């Protein structure tokens, strides 16, 4: 097969390649945060990362820390309206490759 | 040699990287926005961390919007060469796309486009990992019970 | 440790856990579409699944198909605006577990 | 027994699920939307992958907005018991958070929340997969040659 | 009789109209939102600048997003048959197109949408004014030397 | 003359007509409030319907409310970021017909 | 009284000041256009400021034009859709004075 | 002399001032824009209308997202010492705060930021208008009939 489309001669890839936005939260939500141990990110973060860094790809580190975030946290506030609230972290990948801390 | 696959990046460069981290805890009475107890917590934990993965780790406090910027560009306009990858945590109160710096908001755009493959060569073809504790809006999960 | 958000007596999850949405491509961006042979990243897909879904975790078979859309595809136009572009597709996942097609 | 693990969905259910796909080509001169020439092969690409993933694939061509709710909410109203997950698969113009029927616009999150965990308790603690091919904008990526 | 034109509203029903002014000065700890010092001034001057228009004025201070709703949907469904227009002031804290109850946002379209032409009837033909004293975004005008 | 869109036989109005929305700032901005006599925008507001409402058309009178809010106000704030500032209020009229408050 | 912000020595005005936008629609809605007479706001604008631009403010020409599109115009097409359809223009005034086009 | 009022601009200059006409008819194939039929009339008629009114009117058909920028550059550096005021008519497609030119969008802020009182001096405290034919979402108007 052929097309006006595909194979260049000259390579390129796209300028906003080989990104990763690791969001504490889903889109259009509030993020948590604990005001004595930190926020529930990146405290999950960086207990998956202790954990798992020297184990695991990160996308599937990173998917540990949806779990974790998921799970053992839920909010707690005297204002009803900020209580039992829950978070999602949100991984946003335009990474071409699989990333390993270590090699 | 034997066959080169190429799944994953290559990550053992001289330096891992930098791990920039902005943590932001007081902000400009001015803005009205208040203080973000517990994050300096978050960062020590995360300077520990990236320090254990080898990444050269630098914090920076309460920094402006101009700051953020200055910093930002400054950092995309070192020589990464020798380093395999880059990281940077944005640790502040934001809005969906936007992180606030002490004296106001920055576009989250205006931050990762320092480091657009076409704009930042010593980069091109490595990670580029920006790690946001900010919120993304005002919307609240209610959450369900799980069976 | 204790604290007044974590180890609840009943059990329960956030109503947006769960989901996975495969987007084309990244938060606002245009989308590929081949008049002939059809959009890029489903062609992708497609061919990511059928070749992958037997071996490896969803996850990871999107990002091959992050990196074959990446790599392999770019715009022909007879509009130069439109012209020599590329195009990243974007995984949103919030997940709680790992996902394999096969057991 | 021995250690549970727990790390992936249970995807043995007698079912894998339904997948459906809603195949937008052509639109009311209304609109002033063109067709999307292309889209059928895709349709048919994704009914013969997931039919070989064992999944109850169900396709829909042209679809109103209020078909395409109409659909969605039907869909979620079944009993999803013996199924292991659910994918829906859009193909349409679209914004970001859009996708748009014969006659006009949907927003996405009106499709997803027929599905939330509290919602549709048949597929609560299961995966809900949404695949998308539509534009989330009008930005364009010009690229960048790799070394 | 003589030549009628029709080129500006009949304000002179038996009464003027409602005026309803929502004055938010303290939001609830827990949305983090700081109180609007200055606002109860601004609620007065309204009720005494309305009254003397001859408005019917109801005030109502520290709403919930909740309250909000009740409130506009409450006073939508009164008669207004015999009121030559009706009038709501919003005294919050807000951004572009919404304005903050005590607890949280409330849009301002679910707001004005209780004053449809189709969704209120004897207020249909007449006007609906909405004054809102509230953010429509974080841009600063730096204004500019007159000559 | 004659179309397909005008006289109609049944009369109809827009469910969105004969609304005003009187802004204190325009699109995108902040609003200015002083602690201690109220916002720039209800004090004019208030004081030019106390003077032109039994004399001005209201879009008149809202049109001085602009310019005495342009001219008159400048923000102060020890925060260099927020001082020095301007604001000007945004009429937004779907009205039919003028309105006078008095008759 | 004296205050912060009022009376400066040097006189300035906004950047923004002295701007009118006049929008043949609402926010967030669709506009009309004849496909044989022009955009009902056009047509309507154009017969006002011919009618009364050497007897009335500007602002009041344009509720004109806001009237007559509103009152006289309702869409027809072949889908439903968008059949049977309204619009009120949306008069944008950041203008300090009024305007006339004659002196 | 006697009480002077200043509540109108002064619009007794040589030159009542330029009335930029911008129509976009034609639209690139590679865009998928239709053409806006309909819109040669109203250009027309804003040329005569303005003509009328002393204003000095330039037409331009179909410009790229570049000319559109390029054309309102050049007018705002030109001297407008002597004019009265300006104007700028936009026909065009379009959606909330974006005009289309022939080959993509243009915010309508980078338009009118040329023109802001601090960047042309010759038009500081001088009327500027932005005549808007466009699309500003995609919300239809049901009406509602009038008793």
């Amino acid at each position: 097969a052929s097309g006006v489309d595909d194979d260049m001669a000259c390579h390129k890839i796209p300028v906003e390649a080989d990104f990763l936005y690791a969001y504490s939260t889903a889109p259009g939500y509030y993020s948590w945060r604990n005001s004595k141990d930190g926020s529930w990110f990146i405290q999950s973060l960086c207990a998956m990362l202790k954990q798992y860094a020297d184990k695991l790809e990160f996308m599937h580190i990173l998917t540990r820390v949806n779990r974790k975030v998921a799970t053992e946290f839920e909010s707690f506030s005297f204002d009803a309206t900020f209580h039992a609230k829950k978070q999602i972290p949100c991984i946003v990948s335009m990474l071409t490759k699989e990333l390993y801390f270590y090699h | 040699s034997g066959i080169s696959l190429d799944n994953s990046y290559k990550m053992d460069y001289p330096e891992m990287g930098l791990c920039i981290i902005i943590n932001n805890k007081n902000f400009h009475k001015s803005t009205g926005m208040t203080s973000r107890s517990g994050t300096d917590v978050d960062a020590a934990n995360l300077r520990e961390t990236f320090r254990n993965l080898k990444y050269e780790v630098r914090n920076k406090n309460d920094l402006t919007r101009e700051e953020i910027v200055e910093l930002m560009r400054d950092v995309s306009k070192e020589d990464h060469s020798k380093r395999s990858s880059f990281v940077c945590v944005l640790l502040s109160h934001g809005e969906e796309g936007i992180i606030f710096g002490t004296n106001g908001p920055v576009d989250l755009k205006k931050i990762t486009n320092f480091f657009r493959g076409d704009r930042c060569r010593s980069l091109t073809g490595k990670p580029k990992l920006f790690i946001i504790q900010a919120c993304r809006g005002t919307e609240l999960d209610c959450g369900i019970e799980t069976d």
